[PDB]
Order: C-alpha cells, then structure tokens, then sequence
C-alpha cells in the first residue's frame, strides 16, 4: 500500500526539456490487444514473446513482453491468455532477419473464466481532480472481470490526452500528475504520468513499471486522477 | 529510391496545417528532417531513432514530427507561416552516412 505522495516525490514538467511526443506516443490511441493467446517463444527467462500481428498500420508480428522476474514468466508461459498494453519499439530487441517486431511489459490476464458472460462489457469510475477541485469524472470499460492496472491506466490516460490534453507535442498543461488505484481490500498504489526530468524520455523504461502484471477487481476498484498546474 | 520526398513542390496558405511525408526502404532506425537556405547549408529541424521516437534538432520551432512506422518520418507546421517557406531534405541514417532525398520546396502565401 504505497502512501499517496506528496509534491517532491512526483515529476515536473516543466523539469522535462525533451519531446512530450514521446509520452503521449504511447498513451494516444496506442495499444497492443490480443485475446486468447499462448506464448510460442521466449528470449530472456523474464519474457514471453506472441504472435500479435499489427491491427492498425504494419509495423509488428510478433511481440514480446517482459515480466517482473522468471516463475511469473513460467505462470504464464502455457497458458491461453488475454494481452493489452502501450508497446515502444525504440531500444526494443530480440533476436529469434526482416523485424516486424515490438515490446512491452507485463500486461497478460488469463482467458478462461475471466470474461464476463454474455455482451456486457464493465465500466470503471476515473475521478480527475485538478488542484484538488474534482472537475470531471468518466468511466473506462474493459472485459475481463480481472483487468490488469495497466489496461484501465491506458485507457484513462487516452480519453484525457483527448478530453483534457494530457499530453502534447511539445509539453503538458499540467506541472504534475498521477494515478491512484484504491482496492476494496484496502489496497492503494500510485504511478507517476510525467518524465523524469531531462531532455530524453527513455520509453522502454518508464514502461516497465507494468512488470509486475498487477491486476485488480474492474467491478469494484476506484481510480482517480490528480493534475496539478503552475502558471494557469 | 533509399529515400522517397512528398509532394516535391507544395503552394501553402499563411496559418494553415502542412505534412511532409518521407518514406525510405532500407529500414534504418534514424530518419532526419533539415530545411535547405542559402548561407544556411543545411539545419536539423526534428530527428527520430525509431518508431514512436522524435526528438528536437537545432531549429524545432513552428514544427511538429512523426514516425509512424520505421518507413514513413514527417514533418508537420502546425500553422504555416511566410518564414517556413524554404526547401525541405530529409536523410535516412545508417550510422556515420546519411542517405537524403530529392527534395521539398514550399512557399507559404
């Protein structure tokens, strides 16, 4: 249960001087979805790699994900699963010539049992404070009973990239911003929506806080979005 | 045609959205973008080392970029303007050697 964080544990954008681009690539309208999928190969012990064929333009066939550490990898490794998550293509290897290829990470949820039986698809709250006032909520829907954080994080992000223009090419509206997830079991974690400060956005790594494959109850899980602004 | 320069000649409107498309058939993972003027020779305006990636050269103002695909580099003026109106080369790289294309000249009404 990471403790909510307060204004020098959280990222500046104004400390970023690179190509605020290189963020909202990966949360615009930017995912990789498969269902019901096994894994066909493997690189590192901590990787799964599929057979997920670029929907929008040609750019992939197969792909890997990395995980947290090996046995998770091993959980997953023969099972027929559900894949989701923002991929990046820069600094992305994996010898198995002619590419077609990207990564990502964590972002697998087993098929089986995991969907909800007939149409019906589940619609999660967003909350989005900015400077504390609560001035917009929406909602996200996915399928799976149990949606990893990363699947509603995307989804979250994308509609306020849009809605609220998260991101843009060059910075951000906002100084700060982060995400909260907060579980009926009690459970809280939060993750940082901006770069760390510098003139480089390394893409490989800001993902890789999607490892662990967290996942949470779609159904009961809360989100809630808090955007900070300097100069107004 | 390693690297491929679309349309070569483009008539824009003061204040209107403008694409430059390139496209190369080698696959390299860096595309460039520079704008050609006389005394100028030749400057960086956005550069990429990959799908997804772009990053700022030494003239990035009033342009925007996109890789869409390790084939297609582009270069947007977000709202054109007489000063942007020059002729446009962009290169693909393969390491110390560049590959440039034929080239772009817009003039911005």
């Amino acid at each position: 249960s990471q403790p909510d964080p307060m204004p020098d544990d959280l990222h500046k954008s104004s400390e970023f001087t690179g190509t605020m681009g290189n963020m909202k690539y990966l949360y615009d309208d930017h995912y990789v979805s498969a269902t019901k999928v096994k894994s066909v190969d493997k690189f590192l012990a901590h990787d799964l790699i599929y057979n997920i064929s670029d929907k929008k333009l040609k750019n992939y066939d197969k792909v890997k994900t990395e995980l947290l550490n090996e046995d998770l990898a091993k959980k997953y490794k023969d099972e027929v699963v559900d894949v989701y998550g923002s991929n990046y293509y820069v600094n992305c290897y994996f010898s198995s010539t002619w590419h077609g290829k990207t990564c990502m990470y964590g972002g697998i949820t087993k098929h089986e049992g995991n969907h909800f039986d007939n149409g019906n698809l589940q619609n999660v709250l967003v909350r989005v404070y900015e400077n504390k006032r609560n001035t917009i909520s929406f909602e996200v829907q996915t399928d799976k009973k149990s949606v990893t954080a990363q699947e509603l994080d995307i989804k979250a992000r994308n509609f306020l990239i849009n809605k609220k223009n998260l991101y843009e090419f060059n910075s951000s509206p906002y100084e700060t911003g982060y995400i909260k997830f907060i579980e009926n079991n009690g459970n809280t974690f939060w993750y940082d929506m901006m770069p760390a400060p510098g003139d480089k956005f390394d893409q490989s790594k800001y993902l890789m806080m999607y490892n662990d494959n967290k996942t949470v109850d779609s159904k009961s899980v809360k989100i809630e979005v808090h955007l900070t602004t300097k100069n107004g | 045609a390693a690297v491929t320069q679309s349309p070569r000649n483009k008539v824009a409107v003061t204040g209107e959205k403008v694409t430059l498309s390139c496209q190369q058939t080698n696959n390299h993972n860096n595309m460039y973008w520079y704008r050609q003027d006389t005394g100028h020779g030749l400057r960086l305006i956005h550069y990429s080392y990959g799908a997804g990636s772009t990053e700022k050269g030494d003239i990035p103002d009033g342009y925007k970029a996109s890789r869409p695909s390790q084939e297609q580099f582009s270069l947007i003026l977000e709202s054109a303007t007489p000063s942007q109106t020059s002729v446009y080369f962009c290169a693909s790289g393969g390491g110390g050697t560049l590959y440039f294309g034929a080239g772009t000249r817009l003039s911005v009404l």
